[PDB]
């Protein structure tokens, strides 16, 4: 019965997937990013898979407005999250004891700070 | 350069044996080839082998400055892969190895 | 001549004071290092009081500023003293930073001079 | 070619100016400087410079001869490819001006062979 | 909405001369998106009476990993068998 | 048309199909000969020495 | 602005340069991908323990 | 053909000819000039000799790299064991190139 | 042993202002579609102040780097018991000069 | 004598100044060397070099 | 439990765990003249493994930093359009993830062999870490005591006649 | 299956499912088009499969 | 460690026996294996044989991993491309080229493939490296670099 | 305060660099000097503007 599990493919792996009804059964009463993107995806899929020109063009018109609204929502999200990240970074480095006890050997060049070759550098003349 | 053949392939099995004995970057292969050339026509004779050994002694002495008794007092005459002809003892050992490898 | 790494302990105030006093008044140190430490001290002493005076002036102005003046005394004094606190802490911090940086440079010079670093040689 | 080579000459000349004025010791052997680096950087542009000077001269003849001969030029594609090969192979022969400077025999032989 | 250039240019009623009467030019009627050919090779050959268009479609573009793995199983088994033969050799 | 190829077929196809194989195979055999000569020196020397008789080798020595 | 961080690139990619050719027979080992797949497991265990 | 129809700019960059046929008489709406440098400056085209010379130079440069550049980084610090052997190993491949070694066998030429 | 490794814990804090500026610029670009000039002057002024701060930091670092090459020291003449200012050139690793 | 042959007089003087400084400091390379812990392993680094070496006639 | 437990670069769940930063710090306070050839070979193998491991660490951290940067940017995935912001913000997020990964210690057979060896090399390395790297040695000794390793250098030694040189963290007796 | 159905009614059993559903609902993402052609261009691109059914593509000889 | 007894120099008969042994080894050397005549030739050939055995085992494990991980990971992983996170079925989301995907499920299938194939290969190679043993050609102390001469074998 | 007072005191009233001036550099420690740089006085228009 190995073929029944290897060579037999699930119906969902071949047939086109349907619409997840539970995603739309109950929705919040807020015209928020989730609802806006759900509507955008619905209209986009309908445009992709539909032969009706009259409904697609109006769907395109509505989808442009949906894109603008989603851009506004994303701008708000970006502002809030970026400000929070910057403030958290600043507070972390304000309250974090930065290690100031690293090795300083690199900054020292004993042979260069005090020229080891002395006067022999200038010409030689021996 | 100082061997008897314009290339190592013209030399018989002795050159291949020298190449196997020494590493590819070890220049003692040339001394082993010199030992092969010295032993050509002498290894198959009890006196010829000793004559070839004396030829190796002379070759080492002419290649490097040496004192009387060093080659006689060499402790180990065996040779390893990473032995280089930087001393008369090493040159003599490589030449002896080539003489031993030489068949005809 | 001290532990290095993130897990180590940063310089303490007592340790810094002891090290700077050692550099100032020790015999094994060199005249150039001693002069460096003295110059650090003299050239850093200024900021501590400069910042305090600037903060005092700015706080005197901010006490009579347009909104602080009309605010009640409880809010007025607290708001008007903020510039003074900021300037005072800035002056003290910059004084300490300059003095400690130059003293640490002098300590490095001393360590190199006496060969007390395991990875430094001519 | 000029676009490819100009930054190298600019960097070399800037390093020369820094050595002269600030004494950066880029070309001072005492503390890591490489006097031969200056020659390398200069000639890397210098040979393409002379190639740039010469290459345009061929076009004058290549245009004039057909015009006066009332005939198409001979193997225009091959001439174009030859000038291109010269242009983009002159970047590996800058050391023929530095044979005797003391560079390694490997680089010397490569430069001579490409030249 | 046209797929073929000849059908697109045969009878055009939205030309600038016709549209100038109403003086309305919608953005949805751009020549850039007006026509677009299919992605499959199509070439003309001489027929019995006129040129005829033949389409050269070689392979599909919607195969899935399950089918690919089923087709690849024999190659994997052959690799394993050859490796085992080498080991036993 | 779909068959328009960006290749200059004037004598190039014939060259690549007739002249290229000959000298390319000659070069391949020459390179293989060099590789074998350089890397299998011991085997070649042993085969050469075993091809001939002991007496002739003694005469050559 | 990251111009002066080239020492880290050098520290990473100089140890790759110093590796000799495999068939020169100096160490006869190549553990790049092996070390990659082993360090995946090692980091998993380390994070879980931490 | 799919590349030409969908992404004409990439087709032109790669050097593909217009794959559509205009036998019907109406020219295509995305035709472009042919950029044939890749297919012309090749060993199989008019740039055959230039590409042969460039290939020879590239092989020579690759050999030079393999002998002189990569080995230079193998050893950069003092070595405790067999330092001289390990240095000579890398020096041999560079100092023994046939370029400046071969020729004595045919010295009679000069 | 001269590896010249700088601490990332120190590098990130220095790098913060530039990423802050670029993020604010992107936000301004995105919001320009539905905002007015007067409202966005806040973001413009914030970007300007951050740019001024970064300019001051860059200038301070550049001034330190350029002043390195002037080696000024105090030398104590014991016979006169006087400190004198002396100027001299610098010798260091060429990597420092290149950077 | 090998170093003298390989070095010109000026470079030899530079190295002699370095040698004088190092001797005055009393510095040995062994007490400063720690790069072996970072150098890659090799067959020559085996803990038994005498056994690693093979001798034959 | 992979099929390469023999491999020196490999490790086990309960093997001694050492961070990359700790390893590099320990490399600083060691001298090769004072180590046996076997110890030198062990250190060379450890460096051979670390050469690849350190370079791979950012590769491991990349997906986490990429996801964090996407979340910071928002709930919109715009592909090439958002690369500028994604990689400008990720240029600081990824260093944080690499910091966490490097601070995270990982077990290794070479680490346990080098630290817990009962020979002169093991004693030397332990004493050097104890003296010149007290901060690292404190954590290392806590880990060893928790993993039931007993050495005279450990601060948690209950049979020692000399007082410890570092604070002893709480632990179960 | 019977055991799962029997335990379905329990609120404690449904708490984990509710948490999973909430996490899934907090996972939405948007995929905008970042090309100038935009939505109309995408629509025209997708319209390939239905052009043959339009009136303008019906055979109608002028003569 | 201790040193063994050094034999006296070989006689002519011993030299001839060594020459014969070297000739036999050279003859036994395979024709298709290109190894240069050097002190490390035999060690290199042994290392190559061990590497070939490891290669065989690794490729067998890789093929087995490709066979196994497919139905277990990649195919179930492709079920995540059935619908978007919003619940709508998969639809094409062009980047810069508005490719025509009229073919049934062309967009979904190609999008799933672009992630499944790299995942398939990565999982297969991880399986191979996990279940393949390198013990045969692993030398922690690098003691297998000792030179072996043809006559010794 | 930020743009004129603090920079003035940190630049002219002290020759000692701040930590952030050189913590990322690998030069040895050294002091500043306003009278041994930019002889052309090209920084005056820059600061003024
Ligand atoms: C993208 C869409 C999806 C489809 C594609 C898939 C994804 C893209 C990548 C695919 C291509 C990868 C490259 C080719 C590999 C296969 C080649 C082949 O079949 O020829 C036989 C060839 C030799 O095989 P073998 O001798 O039998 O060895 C197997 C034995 O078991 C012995 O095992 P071993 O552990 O000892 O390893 C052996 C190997 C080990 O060698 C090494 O040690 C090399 C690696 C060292 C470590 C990495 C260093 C570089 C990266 C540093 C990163 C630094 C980051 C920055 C850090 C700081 C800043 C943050 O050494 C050798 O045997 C000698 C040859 C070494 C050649 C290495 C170079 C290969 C690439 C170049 C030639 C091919 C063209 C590639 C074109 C470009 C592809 C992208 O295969 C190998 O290269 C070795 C096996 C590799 C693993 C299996 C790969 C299966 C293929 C699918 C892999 C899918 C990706 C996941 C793995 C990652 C890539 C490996
Ligand atoms: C390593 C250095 C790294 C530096 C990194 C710097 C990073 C910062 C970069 C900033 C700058 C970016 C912009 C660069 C612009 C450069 C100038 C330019 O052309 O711009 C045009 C650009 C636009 O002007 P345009 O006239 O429209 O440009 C037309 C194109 O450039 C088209 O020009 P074209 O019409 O002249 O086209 C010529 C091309 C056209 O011909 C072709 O199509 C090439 C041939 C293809 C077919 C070959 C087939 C061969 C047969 C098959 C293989 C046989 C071998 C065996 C295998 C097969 C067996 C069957 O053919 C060639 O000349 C190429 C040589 C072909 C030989 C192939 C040999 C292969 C052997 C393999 C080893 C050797 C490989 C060498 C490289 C090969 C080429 C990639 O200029 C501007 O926009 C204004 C100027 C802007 C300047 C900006 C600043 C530049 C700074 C550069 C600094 C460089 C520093 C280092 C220099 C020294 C390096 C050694
Ligand atoms: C009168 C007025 C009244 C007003 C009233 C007003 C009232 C207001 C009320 C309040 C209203 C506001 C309420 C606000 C609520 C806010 C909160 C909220 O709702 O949630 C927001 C928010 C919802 O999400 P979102 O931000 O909206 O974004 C959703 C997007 O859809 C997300 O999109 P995405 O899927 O693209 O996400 C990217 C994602 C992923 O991105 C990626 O990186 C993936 C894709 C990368 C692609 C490019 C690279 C690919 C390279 C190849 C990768 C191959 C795989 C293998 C690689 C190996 C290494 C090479 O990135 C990450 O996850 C990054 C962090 C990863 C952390 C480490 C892994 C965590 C999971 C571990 C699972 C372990 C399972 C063990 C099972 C054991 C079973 C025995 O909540 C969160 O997401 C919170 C997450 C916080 C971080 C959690 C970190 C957990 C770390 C766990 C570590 C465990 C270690 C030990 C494991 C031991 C195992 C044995
Ligand atoms: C003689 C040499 C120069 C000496 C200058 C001395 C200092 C003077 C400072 C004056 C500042 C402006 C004051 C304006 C007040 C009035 C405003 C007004 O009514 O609005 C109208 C209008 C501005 O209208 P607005 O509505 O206020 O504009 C608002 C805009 O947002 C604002 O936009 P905008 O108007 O600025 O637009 C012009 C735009 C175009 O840009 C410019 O205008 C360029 C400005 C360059 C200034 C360079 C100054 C150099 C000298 C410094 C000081 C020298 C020593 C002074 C004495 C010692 C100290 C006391 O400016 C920019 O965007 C520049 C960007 C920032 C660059 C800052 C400077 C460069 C920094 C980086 C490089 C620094 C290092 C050097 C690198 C190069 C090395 C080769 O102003 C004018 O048209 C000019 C003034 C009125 C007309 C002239 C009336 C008098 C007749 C001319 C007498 C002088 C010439 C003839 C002499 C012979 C007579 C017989
Ligand atoms: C399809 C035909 C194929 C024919 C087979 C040959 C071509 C194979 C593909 C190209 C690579 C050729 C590399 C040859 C050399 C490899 C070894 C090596 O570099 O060392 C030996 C030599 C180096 O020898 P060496 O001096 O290092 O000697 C080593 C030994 N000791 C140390 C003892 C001295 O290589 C060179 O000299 C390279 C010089 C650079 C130019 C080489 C050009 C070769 C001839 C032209 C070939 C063109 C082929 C075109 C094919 C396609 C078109 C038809
Ligand atoms: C106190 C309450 C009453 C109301 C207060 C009103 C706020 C006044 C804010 C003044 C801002 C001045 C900006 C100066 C820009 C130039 C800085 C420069 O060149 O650096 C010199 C000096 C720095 O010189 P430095 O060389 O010593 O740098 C020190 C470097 N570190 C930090 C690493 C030690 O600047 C500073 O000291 C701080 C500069 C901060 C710049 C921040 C810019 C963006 C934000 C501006 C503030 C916005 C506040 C809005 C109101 C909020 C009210 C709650
Ligand atoms: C130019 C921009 C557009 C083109 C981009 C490409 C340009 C690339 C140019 C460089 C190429 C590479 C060569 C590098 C040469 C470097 C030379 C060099 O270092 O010279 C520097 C020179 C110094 O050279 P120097 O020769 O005097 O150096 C002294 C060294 N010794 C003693 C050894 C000779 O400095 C200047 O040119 C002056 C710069 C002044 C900058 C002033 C900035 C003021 C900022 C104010 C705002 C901040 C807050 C405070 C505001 C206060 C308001 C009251
Ligand atoms: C130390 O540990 C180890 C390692 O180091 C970490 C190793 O590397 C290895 C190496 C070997 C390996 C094989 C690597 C192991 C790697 C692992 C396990 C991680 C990788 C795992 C994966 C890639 C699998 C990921 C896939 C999934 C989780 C499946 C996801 C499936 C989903 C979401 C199903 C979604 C489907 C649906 C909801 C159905 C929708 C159906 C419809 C009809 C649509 C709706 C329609 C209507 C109408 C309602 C080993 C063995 C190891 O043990
Ligand atoms: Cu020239």
């Amino acid at each position: 019965m190995i073929w029944k599990y290897l060579q037999r493919t699930n119906r969902g792996n071949i047939i086109q997937a349907g619409l997840q009804h539970r995603k739309f059964e109950n929705l919040p009463f807020k015209q928020n990013f989730d609802n806006l993107t759900k509507a955008y995806d619905l209209r986009m899929w309908y445009i992709s898979n539909s032969p009706h020109e009259a409904k697609n063009l109006e769907y395109v018109n509505e989808l442009e407005a949906l894109h603008n609204e989603l851009n506004y929502q994303n701008s708000r999200q970006f502002l809030f999250r970026t400000v929070s990240f910057l403030l958290g970074w600043a507070l972390f480095y304000q309250f974090y004891e930065l290690p100031k006890t690293y090795d300083w050997q690199d900054t020292q060049e004993p042979k260069h700070q005090v020229p080891a070759y002395g006067d022999l550098e200038e010409g030689g003349d021996e | 350069a100082q061997t008897a053949h314009q290339n190592r392939y013209q030399g018989g099995l002795c050159y291949a044996q020298c190449n196997e004995l020494f590493s590819f970057w070890n220049p003692s292969i040339q001394q082993c080839w010199k030992g092969c050339d010295f032993g050509v026509g002498r290894v198959n004779d009890p006196e010829g082998r000793i004559e070839a050994q004396q030829m190796c002694k002379r070759w080492a002495a002419e290649l490097y400055w040496t004192y009387k008794g060093e080659l006689d007092t060499i402790k180990d005459l065996r040779v390893h892969a990473d032995m280089y002809p930087t001393t008369p003892q090493n040159v003599y050992r490589a030449c002896l190895a080539g003489v031993r490898r030489q068949k005809f | 001549m001290e532990p290095f790494g993130t897990d180590e302990r940063n310089w303490t105030h007592e340790e810094k004071d002891i090290i700077t006093r050692f550099l100032k008044y020790d015999k094994h140190v060199n005249l150039k290092t001693a002069e460096m430490v003295y110059s650090a001290e003299v050239e850093s002493a200024y900021f501590g009081k400069a910042g305090a005076l600037a903060g005092g002036v700015i706080s005197a102005l901010f006490f009579n500023f347009p909104i602080v003046r009309n605010l009640p005394i409880i809010r007025r004094s607290v708001i008007g003293v903020l510039p003074f606190l900021y300037c005072y802490t800035w002056g003290k911090n910059t004084q300490e930073e300059l003095r400690w940086l130059k003293t640490f440079a002098a300590y490095q010079r001393f360590v190199v001079y006496h060969g007390q670093h395991c990875k430094l040689w001519v | 070619m000029l676009a490819t080579i100009t930054p190298v000459l600019g960097a070399a000349v800037i390093m020369m100016a820094f050595d002269r004025h600030w004494q950066t010791t880029f070309f001072e052997y005492a503390y890591g400087g490489d006097p031969i680096l200056s020659q390398h950087l200069f000639w890397f542009f210098g040979h393409p410079e002379v190639y740039v000077l010469i290459i345009p001269t061929f076009g004058f003849i290549n245009m004039i001869v057909p015009h006066n001969n009332t005939r198409r030029v001979a193997s225009k594609h091959h001439m174009i490819w030859a000038i291109y090969v010269m242009a983009y192979m002159g970047y590996l022969v800058w050391g023929h001006h530095m044979y005797l400077v003391g560079l390694d025999h490997r680089s010397r032989t490569m430069y001579s062979t490409i030249t | 909405m046209f797929r073929w250039l000849f059908l697109y240019w045969y009878n055009s009623t939205d030309t600038p001369s016709a549209i100038a009467k109403v003086n309305l030019w919608s953005y949805i009627n751009l020549r850039l998106f007006k026509a677009r050919l299919s992605s499959s090779i199509a070439y003309y050959i001489l027929g019995l009476n006129n040129l005829e268009l033949k389409k050269l479609k070689i392979f599909y573009k919607n195969t899935y990993f399950d089918y690919i793995y089923l087709k690849s199983i024999p190659c994997l088994f052959l690799i394993i068998f050859f490796t085992n033969l080498y080991l036993f050799l | 048309v779909f068959h328009y190829t960006n290749f200059v077929q004037e004598t190039n196809a014939w060259w690549l199909r007739r002249v290229r194989p000959v000298y390319c195979t000659v070069l391949a055999y020459y390179g293989w000969w060099l590789y074998d000569r350089y890397y299998l020196f011991g085997k070649n020397a042993t085969q050469d020495i075993r091809k001939d008789t002991t007496e002739v080798w003694e005469k050559r020595a | 602005s990251w111009a002066y961080m080239y020492p880290w690139l050098k520290f990473i990619f100089r140890k790759y340069l110093d590796v000799p050719y495999y068939w020169f027979y100096l160490n006869g080992r190549e553990l790049g991908i092996r070390v990659f797949f082993t360090d995946l497991k090692l980091f998993f265990y380390g994070i879980t323990n931490r | 053909y799919e590349l030409f129809v969908d992404h004409p700019d990439l087709a032109q960059w790669t050097g593909t000819y217009p794959k559509v046929d205009s036998s019907h008489g109406f020219p295509f709406y995305s035709t472009y000039e042919m950029y044939r440098d890749f297919q012309e400056n090749t060993l199989n085209s008019d740039g055959s000799f230039a590409q042969w010379i460039t290939l020879v130079c590239g092989i020579y440069v690759i050999h030079v790299i393999y002998n002189y550049m990569i080995p230079y980084y193998w050893v950069s610090t003092p070595l405790k064991n067999d330092e001289f052997t390990r240095l000579r190993m890398k020096d041999y491949i560079a100092s023994t190139v046939l370029e400046e070694v071969y020729g004595i066998s045919y010295a009679e030429w000069g | 042993y001269k590896t010249h490794l700088f601490s990332w814990r120190w590098f990130l804090i220095k790098l913060l202002p530039s990423v802050s500026i670029i993020l604010l610029g992107y936000y301004l670009q995105l919001t320009l579609k539905w905002n007015l000039f007067n409202k966005q002057n806040t973001i413009v002024l914030l970007i300007t102040l951050l740019l001024l701060y970064i300019l001051w930091l860059e200038f301070y670092q550049f001034y330190h780097i350029l002043s390195f090459y002037g080696n000024i020291n105090w030398a104590f003449d014991y016979d006169e018991y006087i400190w004198t200012l002396e100027l001299d050139t610098r010798r260091t690793r060429l990597a420092n000069n290149y950077i | 004598y090998e170093a003298q042959y390989a070095c010109q007089d000026d470079m030899f003087d530079f190295l002699m100044e370095l040698a004088y400084a190092r001797r005055a400091a009393d510095n040995f390379e062994s007490d400063f060397a720690s790069h072996e812990l970072t150098t890659l392993p090799t067959f020559y680094d085996t803990p038994k070099a005498a056994e690693r070496k093979t001798y034959t006639y | 439990m992979d099929n390469n437990y023999h491999f020196w670069g490999n490790g086990d769940r309960q093997d001694v765990s050492l961070s990359y930063e700790d390893y590099y710090s320990i490399l600083d306070c060691l001298l090769d003249e004072k180590l046996s050839p076997q110890g030198l070979m062990k250190f060379k193998n450890l460096h051979e493994v670390s050469m690849y491991g350190v370079s791979y660490v950012p590769l491991y951290c990349f997906p986490v930093a990429y996801g964090i940067s996407h979340m910071l940017t928002g709930k919109v995935r715009r592909g090439h359009s958002g690369y500028r912001n994604l990689f400008s913000l990720m240029s600081v997020v990824l260093p944080f993830t690499c910091w966490y990964a490097y601070t995270t210690p990982i077990p290794r057979r070479l680490y346990t062999e080098i630290i817990c060896s009962n020979n002169a090399d093991g004693a030397y390395v332990r004493n050097r870490i104890k003296q010149q790297k007290p901060g690292i040695w404190r954590k290392l000794s806590q880990q060893l005591y928790n993993k039931n390793f007993r050495f005279p250098e450990l601060n948690q030694d209950l049979t020692a006649t000399e007082f410890p040189l570092d604070y002893v963290a709480p632990h179960k007796f | 299956l019977f055991l799962i159905n029997n335990y379905k009614a329990y609120k404690i059993n449904t708490f984990f499912l509710y948490i999973y559903i909430y996490l899934n609902n907090l996972n939405i993402i948007w995929y905008p088009i970042f090309k100038a052609y935009s939505i109309f261009g995408y629509y025209k691109s997708t319209r390939l499969n239905f052009i043959d059914t339009k009136n303008e593509n019906i055979k109608r000889i002028k003569y | 460690g201790f040193e063994t007894v050094v034999p006296a120099p070989p006689t002519r008969d011993d030299e001839l026996r060594m020459i014969k042994a070297t000739e036999e080894q050279f003859l036994q050397q395979p024709r298709y294996k290109l190894y240069m005549n050097e002190a490390h030739r035999i060690a290199k050939m042994n290392h190559g044989d061990r590497h070939n055995n490891i290669r065989a085992h690794f490729w067998s494990n890789f093929a087995l991993g490709l066979l196994i991980t497919g139905p277990i990971f990649i195919i179930p992983f492709g079920k995540a491309f059935r619908n978007l996170r919003s619940g709508v079925p998969y639809y094409f989301r062009p980047k810069y080229v508005f490719t025509q995907k009229n073919q049934y499920n062309q967009d979904r299938n190609w999008g799933a493939m672009k992630k499944q194939i790299p995942l398939w290969l990565g999982l297969s190679t991880a399986y191979a490296y996990w279940f393949t043993d390198f013990s045969i050609n692993d030398d922690e102390w690098l003691e297998k670099g000792k030179v072996i001469y043809p006559h010794q074998t | 305060w930020c743009a004129y007072f603090v920079p003035y005191n940190i630049f002219f009233k002290t020759h000692m660099p701040l930590e952030h001036a050189y913590d990322n550099l690998f030069f040895p420690y050294f002091q500043h000097t306003h009278f041994l740089w930019d002889n052309n006085a090209l920084h005056i228009p820059t600061v003024g503007g």
